[PDB]
């Protein structure tokens, strides 16, 4: 079985991230207004803004790690994918997949495992994949 | 049953319900007792657990010939609608107690003029003090 998924509720085209800073000597205009950078997905063809405060001490680098983090959180959870694979190695991995009625012919990484098992013989598993 | 020497009025108790009398046709039971048996997984070995005892069930069929059966009948149904359960002398198993659940009564003017039958269903009630013990 399988279920894909595309939901444009969870996207954002542009981020904008904010936050001071609290180096040793560090104030005024360098530690108040300049700490501002801004990361875009562009696989969304639309406009859908989005701005975030930092917590913590601003950084030129840090401002856009913490961007590109929503980025692939964002990404993953708009391409859900489901799977059942009958008899029952980590997550994480790299697989192929091929669903031609929906077209996927792209690598995949697993994200969730689970094995189940039953008394009346049903064995399974589940994987919850996303590019 | 064994030899030509039987006599059906020694062995079988005379049917009654809360102390009316009534004509006997059938007589049937239940009895059991509760498992919960277990099969494990890649397993070639089961297992088993006692539970307690099942509730017995008791089933009767009366039939009516006499003249002027309607009101002995129709009599009777007021008796099985009673409140509360009593003693039913059941004709095999003895003196029991129990409530009736069910009674189904058939009759015909045309295809079966001058006898009712009429089904029950008996359950064992045992009285339980109001403060659950």
């Amino acid at each position: 079985d399988f279920s894909a998924e595309q939901s444009e509720d969870r996207a954002n085209s542009e981020i904008t991230v904010k936050g001071h800073r609290v180096a040793k000597d560090v104030w005024g205009k360098n530690a108040i207004v300049q700490p501002v950078q801004s990361v875009a997905d562009s696989w969304v063809g639309a406009n859908i803004p989005l701005t975030i405060q930092h917590y913590g001490d601003a950084t030129n680098e840090s401002l856009q790690r913490r961007a590109k983090f929503e980025a692939d959180r964002r990404a993953a959870e708009s391409k859900s994918v489901n799977v059942t694979v009958f008899h029952v190695w980590d997550i994480g991995n790299i697989h192929y997949v091929e669903i031609p009625p929906e077209g996927i012919f792209d690598v995949m990484e697993c994200v969730s495992l689970t094995y189940s098992v039953d008394a009346k013989s049903t064995l399974e598993t589940q994987l919850e994949l996303a590019p | 049953m064994a030899g030509p020497c039987y006599n059906p009025n020694e062995h079988y108790l005379p049917a009654s319900f809360k102390g009316v009398p009534f004509d006997a046709d059938s007589s049937d039971s239940e009895h059991g007792r509760n498992g919960a048996e277990a099969e494990f997984v890649f397993g070639e070995r089961t297992g088993y657990a006692d539970l307690g005892i099942k509730i017995r069930s008791y089933s009767i069929r009366a039939r009516f010939q006499t003249n002027d059966h309607v009101a002995l009948s129709n009599a009777f149904i007021a008796v099985l609608e009673s409140t509360g359960p009593g003693l039913l002398v059941h004709p095999t198993r003895g003196p029991v107690m129990a409530a009736c659940r069910s009674a189904r009564v058939t009759d015909s003017k045309v295809d079966a003029a001058g006898v009712t039958y009429i089904d029950i269903d008996f359950v064992e009630a045992n009285d339980t003090v109001t403060g659950f013990g």
